[PDB]
């Protein structure tokens, strides 16, 4: 997205380089065991490549599994609040 | 202690 | 009419001194004498814009024979999908200029004229997530050029659109937040109002444990929840014959929310 | 003093900008009118959600509530030539099996009912022209 | 009859001394004796013209033996879209000279000969921005070929005519503000129109905070309405044969506007 | 009186020789000999703006009594959505032309001409991602028309729009990287910090583990934060009276950020 920013499991994540691919697709590759890191592939020249490590903004010093980021961001739908 | 008035405070402004 | 002039009165606003803009006022003053732009934030029945005004009412315009106004602090609202030139316009009204039509850099070049001229050492902008994504660039352009220090006021959602813009992001990243009441500093505030600003001709004694379980129930810490629940209550109350509130009175207000 | 928005969720989520500006500037109360759904267009934002709260609630008829409001759609919204008797209780079975406690459902049955028994010559209402009515649900 | 007298005095107009005025003339005389063209700026209800009329009205003519007169200040207002030949008819005209059926280099001799003549200090233009962009280069020239100060008087648009030309804006750099009345300055103003102005036999006592909250909301500041407003309430109570303005007659009045 | 020298100073900036400054100037000289278009890239603290200033005040304006200057290197920042006219208008008022009303091709040819009357080799462009799409045409066009390096600088947004036009894209290629501090980097640039820029008169010794725990977390390695951070901490030290910064002052600083 613009300025560098993804979006998955509704964390927002950002990196070193992400800004200038700003519309391009890429392959996030991830560990469902701790989510706040994530690592960034791209494609090129039809040859996949890395790019960057990807950080959930604001929580980069935490840990979470996918289970608990799914489970709560149900309770935050649920609740009626925002995530 | 001073509670005020916010009609009083923009009577009192520039 | 005695009920009558209690009714026009309590339909009214007032602003306390309350510790939660005591503080801000003392952080602001920090950040207008080092120059220094930054952000406040918060959720939105935290009285964050009064706060603002009790800052922009104190700190009151110079006056110097035939010379523009010294402005020491602008306050401005910016409008739903505010564009350059509208961020510009405002600015140049509050400081008493009259905006007469042209491009985007006529407005640009006269509103950098004006800021310069009136001295303006502050400039709080509310709402901060009205402005367009671009506007972004002549508010990092006012704070980079002149010595101004802007402050930005939103919630939580601004947040989440300033992080959309590194250069955006990594200047306003000095921030104070605004937060709710609980525990003492609830129950010392709710006296203030049954003293300060209801004005009911006996005590209610609001502040008592089986008063306070229907306030907090009610207010949830929200100083902006407190003043509408209290207000509501004694204009109600009154239009009743009562000098007080009471638990059942209470309780009907409540079971409102 | 008052603006009164019927059906609030057709505004588009930006407009909301301009009727909270419009509350906190003038002394101007606004009221929001919807079902169900605004709320759930409403709790996507705190900013709104909070200037409108306070929320009353209508419901729909039951019990004795129902059967009194039969004999008000009788005596004063059909007047027929000769009295259908809605309050008894074969007639209130029909009736609540069709209408569900709802006032627009109930406004709708007795004049398409009613409509009926007069361009049929009919005096009155009967248990089968209402039940020929209320089974089109 | 009596009443007959003060309806025709209160529909007519006079000078009020206040500190802007007195701040305007102040400034005037640094720059007639320096000789340096300027300019005035400010909102239209503000006091502008009638500041600039007073002026006029203190060094009127002078007349020694078997001389011309002598005419230190010159005012003027261009009519809309003014152009060059016009200028020079109403600076010629102003010095009471007849002119006759000239080609504009014929008006333009005939202006800077009786400029020199009548030893004119200082011109001051009044909406100097009825003026067409090419009429200023016939300003300058006065300003430049002559030890003459001009004053161009106007509204925030007049700024923006100048700013369109470098050769101008040069030229005319300083500036004085006028601006719209407030606080205990609004208040002292009130009562001096009252006793000053209005003197219906009764006191109507309009400093009275009560009074004071019509008057701001009607007015903004403006010293403009300010008098109208309270000659129309003079007015329309002496035909209903009241001895004073009261509160239900001021209201009655401010609603048009 | 003693402090308030002191604050004065700490409010005001100054340029600190540094790795990446010296490292940015002697890549900056090469391109200007060499004539080659290249970019400069980085995050938005990194302190890019300063080292493109320190370098444009390194080539002065060298002067010949009757002619237009010689300007070696010209620096330009344009303003949100620049269309080929503002592009155009800013490079001619930098060379010191006044700019005349006119149409995009009479802009196109005076700013063509004087980049050449001026004999200018480098032209940096200062957050070059405010250019609409279709100036890069008439940046392309000066880059290879006349013997010009163009330097592109910005934040990687830049290289996201540049990625979108191949035509752009291979002009500007070459490229050097701001990055951020650390180890002994960083350690080494506090001390630089302490004694050349901050000048408090009892050491802070801000080298020391304690002291690098703070600043490290806080400053994440950008020299904007440094800058921003360490100034704070010694306005709000010498303002509280202290001789020099102390452990929990600059944590009641860091905690802001
Ligand atoms: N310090 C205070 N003294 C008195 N009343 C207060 C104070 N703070 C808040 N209030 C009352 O509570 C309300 C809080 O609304 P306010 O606009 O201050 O909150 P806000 O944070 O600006 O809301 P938002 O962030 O959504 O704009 C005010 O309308 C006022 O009536
Ligand atoms: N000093 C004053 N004393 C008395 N009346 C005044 C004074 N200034 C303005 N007024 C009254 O206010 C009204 C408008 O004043 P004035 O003509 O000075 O406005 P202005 O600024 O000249 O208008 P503009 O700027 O559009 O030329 C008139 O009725 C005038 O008599
Ligand atoms: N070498 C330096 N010496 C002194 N201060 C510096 C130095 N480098 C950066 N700073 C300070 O860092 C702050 C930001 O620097 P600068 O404006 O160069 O960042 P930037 O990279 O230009 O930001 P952006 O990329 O958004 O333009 C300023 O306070 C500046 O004075
Ligand atoms: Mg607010």
């Amino acid at each position: 997205q613009r300025g560098g920013c993804l979006q998955f499991q509704n964390l927002m994540y950002r990196g070193e380089y992400l800004a200038g691919y700003a519309g391009e697709t890429v392959n996030l590759r991830f560990d469902p065991r701790d989510i706040t890191t994530i690592l960034v592939y791209r494609q090129e020249n039809n040859q996949e490549v890395f790019l960057t490590r990807a950080h959930a903004q604001g929580l980069e010093t935490e840990q979470l599994a996918l289970d608990e980021a799914e489970a709560a961001s149900r309770r935050l739908r649920t609740a009626g609040k925002t995530i | 202690i001073e509670v005020w008035d916010y009609e009083q405070l923009r009577e009192e402004y520039g | 009419e005695w009920l009558q002039a209690e009714i026009a009165r309590l339909k009214g606003k007032s602003i306390v001194p309350l510790q939660q803009v005591k503080t801000l006022h003392d952080w602001l003053d920090g950040k207008r004498k080092a120059r220094k732009s930054c952000r406040v934030v918060g959720e939105s029945r935290t009285g964050k814009t009064v706060a603002c005004d009790a800052y922009r009412y104190r700190h009151k315009p110079q006056q110097e024979a035939g010379r523009p106004p010294t402005v020491p602090v602008v306050y401005i609202r910016p409008h739903q999908k505010c564009g350059p030139k509208d961020l510009f316009k405002k600015i140049t009204e509050y400081l008493k200029y009259r905006v007469t039509k042209g491009t985007v850099s006529d407005f640009r070049d006269r509103t950098i004229e004006v800021l310069k001229g009136c001295g303006v050492e502050m400039l709080i902008i509310d709402e901060a997530d009205r402005l367009k994504p671009e506007t972004f660039a002549d508010v990092r352009d006012i704070a980079e050029d002149l010595g101004i220090a802007v402050v930005l006021v939103g919630t939580d959602r601004l947040d989440a659109v300033i992080k959309r813009d590194e250069q955006v992001l990594e200047r306003f990243r000095a921030h104070l937040r605004f937060g709710k009441l609980s525990g003492e500093d609830f129950k010392n505030t709710v006296e203030m109002w049954e003293q300060m600003v209801l004005k009911l001709p006996v005590s209610s004694n609001l502040k008592s444990k089986e008063m306070l379980r229907i306030l907090t129930s009610a207010t949830e810490g929200y100083i902006g929840r407190l003043d509408e629940i209290l207000r509501e209550a004694a204009i109600r109350s009154l239009s009743r014959g009562l000098k007080k509130i009471d638990k059942a009175v209470l309780q009907e207000v409540a079971k409102e929310y």
